[PDB]
């Protein structure tokens, strides 16, 4: 590799998740064959975007504004917040189409072992939000630290007097048992939903 | 590139013994057949997918490399709306012999799965999409002419070909108004202006039957949607 | 070459499920360098299993005797009814280590291409092993079919007595929701578990 | 459930190569659907086989005779041996519709867990055979064991009077250079053809 | 999504090969969680290269100069030019360790079917720089489209006193015959080496 | 991520009969097996290699999806050399028991590869890269006392434990100095050191004896590595 300005963009692409060294080489190839419109564009919408990203002051949840749009928005169940680990779970949880309350944003895990506490995650910010007539649905992943943080959430917000709530363990949709893991089960069969009552 | 994105209907699903998932999907490029080996188990029936394929050395099956869910439909997952997109799937699948399709096809399809999902009578959206259906394939039945003879304006079963014959040519009792306007008209008029014009559960299983008789006589095929009907 | 011998094993293997062309011939090609003893034992227990092995007549769980080891079983819960579309599942769900009830086996999933019916599937067996002070989980699949399949269950056995459950559709054991499906985690989500009330 | 019958055959399915856990009981409870001309077709298949295949005697490609079809075989070009790692090769060279000569089978890759060495694989059998007037193509695989295997045996023919020759290493069919490993284009380049002399 | 800068984000990017909305998404939460330093530096990076590069007037592979550093190096063979269909397959068939000549870039392969001629890739100033006493070794793919291109540029080469040679159609390196396509098999064997001649 | 990019070097691979890739790679951060299901065959032996593995649900087996080639050694193709990579690469998986696996193993793995790849005395290498592997997995010969008595400065072998016996514990004749050298300082020497003061390969014998003694003494496993010898 010889022009610098090649071997510049490999490295600053290849720095990027979900893409080694042979896929920045393919990628740098394709930016080359493109019209310079686009490379502006895309340097452009990276940079608006450092600009103008910041993180909401309530929840905090991406945007460019005072407040987040989720809590900008009048017609949004202003009595129940989902806590979460990162911004893109706001998508998920949003995209999913059954629910239209606030969210929060710890940007992270709680992990114990890299002395990675409630105070390098938004967690403080909460617990002003969180009062009585409300429900905290905790939302964070089920890997050991979301299970972790979760559990660490719900002591603390206990004092408050709100609903306190943890999404359901269990499989997934479009599965069969045969593939789905053990502990999943028989969280799945623990948890099982009564459909009917005698 | 050589790895496509794609997008698309999953109407087909294998989970082999080796514990793989093949799909076929329907895609406005549509006709495709892929594999993912073993997380991306929402490659469930009737969901609008967006995939990562891989083709490869040839090897008459693509492979997945990530899939999204673009949409579902979690109204398919009830007993009667649910028994009109399988012979919608299967019905789509035999119809249309793999070279044949644009989008114009899947769009109808796609829209065909919205009315079974959401619609009142899901009988009524696979009968009438299944026959404007028939459009989009160029097998059109010839309803202006008796089958055998020629004669204008038929009214009568085809028993043998799935047309319709004269009352000269017919041994059986002509068919019932509703039906006969639904026969000429449903293939060439709105999918929207059918709708808004039911046929009488009662007249409908002459409409399945029709469209068997016709669809297996001028379509090849073992035609096993059928046991959709 | 054409021995009908060679060309024989692999399209008979190849007649398997997993196993393409280039794995049969992979496969027949490993059965030769076996000795015999083996051959014959993969042979004979072939032969067999086909012969010891039909369906319960009870539950159709697969066994060899009158009844299945599962029916037969006195320490076993006799009060609940796991209803399945696959004798696999059976196992997934007792290697689960969480169920000891009894089981049933409808064989299939309804619908596939083409009417797979209840009177396709082990459905009217189940009705008079459904009594009242029992329950039926429903443990078919997530697909439309296996969603599709219990809807229908529910709806015969609710004239009989039971209570009637589906295992839980929720996010599987081992995932964070970045990568879980949006309809499985709006239904992890409305599906979720109270772990403390106020 | 302990059926030594059900678990007995996941586990032989499973001692099978390219068949796990999973996908052998998917396996088992197929063998069950099936009736049983087909079950006994299988096994006696099986059973069979094993008799009937040995290693012939000359080359050692898979048979069930005195000679290898190929050996018997009076059409085939008597006077190119062509020396292949398995009889699966042979198979693939076969249905390659370019090669009517004879084959011959070393059983196996030099060295993997341990010394095959010339002594645990067919290559003394294959001196006699060699003449000259004779050509001895070397089809052994590429790894560094194909590699090292062929460059043993070209060493070893060489006393004798034959033309030796190796396969053509290159970009495979139906591929673009973009996609294809460094060593291989060098290698394709190298040993570039020449269509035209001025 | 509602974050106008988000939902800019993600089209952006997921108008990059290799990268569908998924992942797009996925990728501008990553973004959000770096630090400014980084986003600029992507974007300079981008830009730097959209006005630093520009395609070589002799030869035309990427750079940032008067001529490429390829045609600017001495210690290359001045007397080869390797054609190829893309400035990354220069990268391909450098980092192969094997050529030090010079390369000459068609931007693209030849295509009769979308009126694609040798006017819409470099074949003109190609030409000019092939003399005798040297190679034109066509490195093109072996799509047919890349089989094409070849032979035109074979045709094309041909008066002038170059000696034209096409890289060689094999099996890749660290393969075995049986997953080897046919047409592949069949032009390693006719186009077989010999390796020593009585 | 959970896809995770790794770095290393294959030191062996299946092909199964499904058709698909199984390789342990040796890494860095070293100990990884995947699976590449079915264009990815530049995953030979010896071959220096990164990949985008995704693991997912806890499935024994990471998956491979690209595979890239950082760096072969064509000349490890020839049968003399080749024969000291396999015994390395079999011997350095023997050796670590699986927790065990910094960087430094991996560097002096590659290193031994090169070794064996581009140095006139391939077995010299692989002796002395063996016995350098035995100190990063901390299992050190005791060399300084009688392996019965603790008597400093046996010079004789030890049949049962590989080690070495004084005079008075010992049946068999002293080694030879080269031997005992070799056996006293190799481990805790460099590389570079060892490599310009070989051994004659009439003593090599004794020494990779007392290596295959000791390792299966010390280290619990089938210790296939020595059909390596
Ligand atoms: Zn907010
Ligand atoms: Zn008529
Ligand atoms: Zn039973
Ligand atoms: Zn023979
Ligand atoms: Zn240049
Ligand atoms: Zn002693």
């Amino acid at each position: 590799k010889y022009p610098p300005s090649l071997v510049s963009l490999i490295r600053e692409l290849s720095r990027l998740p979900g893409i080694g060294p042979k896929s920045a080489q393919r990628l740098a190839f394709h930016l080359f064959e493109q019209p310079r419109e686009d490379i502006e564009r895309l340097a452009s919408a990276l940079l608006e975007a450092k600009r103008d990203l910041h993180v909401c002051p309530i929840c905090f949840n991406i945007t460019d504004a005072e407040k987040c749009d989720v809590c900008a928005d009048p017609s949004r169940d202003q009595r129940t917040i989902c806590v979460v680990e990162e911004p893109g779970d706001v998508i998920a949880l949003e995209r999913s189409g059954e629910y239209r309350g606030l969210y929060h944003v710890l940007h992270g895990v709680l992990s114990p072992m890299n002395g990675v506490g409630p105070d390098k995650l938004h967690i403080k910010p909460l617990l002003p939000r969180v009062g009585q007539g409300m429900e905290v649905i905790l939302a964070t992943g089920t890997t050991v630290e979301g299970d972790a943080t979760a559990l660490y959430l719900q002591r603390l917000l206990e004092p408050l007097g709100a609903a306190i709530s943890r999404i359901a363990y269990g499989v997934p949709v479009g599965g069969s048992l045969e593939y789905t893991d053990e502990v999943t089960l028989g969280r799945a069969l623990t948890g099982r939903q009564t459909v009917s009552k005698p | 590139s050589r790895t496509a994105n794609r997008s698309g209907i999953v109407i087909r699903r294998r989970v082999t013994p080796a514990g793989d998932i093949i799909v076929t999907l329907l895609t406005p490029q549509g006709k495709l057949k892929a594999i993912a080996r073993g997380l991306s188990s929402s490659l469930n029936l009737f969901h609008h997918v967006g995939v990562q394929v891989y083709q490869g050395p040839h090897n008459d099956l693509a492979s997945v490399k990530q899939a999204v869910l673009e949409g579902a439909l979690p109204t398919l997952a009830e007993p009667e709306r649910y028994a009109f997109a399988h012979l919608m799937a299967e019905f789509a699948d035999a119809l249309f012999q793999e070279g044949e399709f644009s989008e114009q096809a899947f769009d109808l399809f796609a829209a065909s799965l919205r009315g079974v999902a959401h619609q009142p009578d899901p009988e009524w959206v696979a009968l009438v999409m299944s026959y404007k259906l028939l459009g989009l394939a160029g097998v059109i039945p010839q309803t202006a002419r008796c089958a055998r003879c020629g004669a204008p304006d038929p009214e009568h079963p085809d028993p043998l070909g799935g047309q319709l014959l004269c009352s000269k040519c017919a041994a059986l009792p002509p068919y019932p108004p509703a039906v006969l306007d639904f026969l000429r008209h449903a293939v060439r008029r709105t999918v929207r202006a059918s709708f808004e014009q039911p046929v009488p559960s009662a007249d409908r299983p002459a409409l399945w039957r029709a469209l068997e008789k016709f669809v297996t006589v001028q379509v090849g095929g073992v035609h096993s949607w059928r046991q959709l009907v």
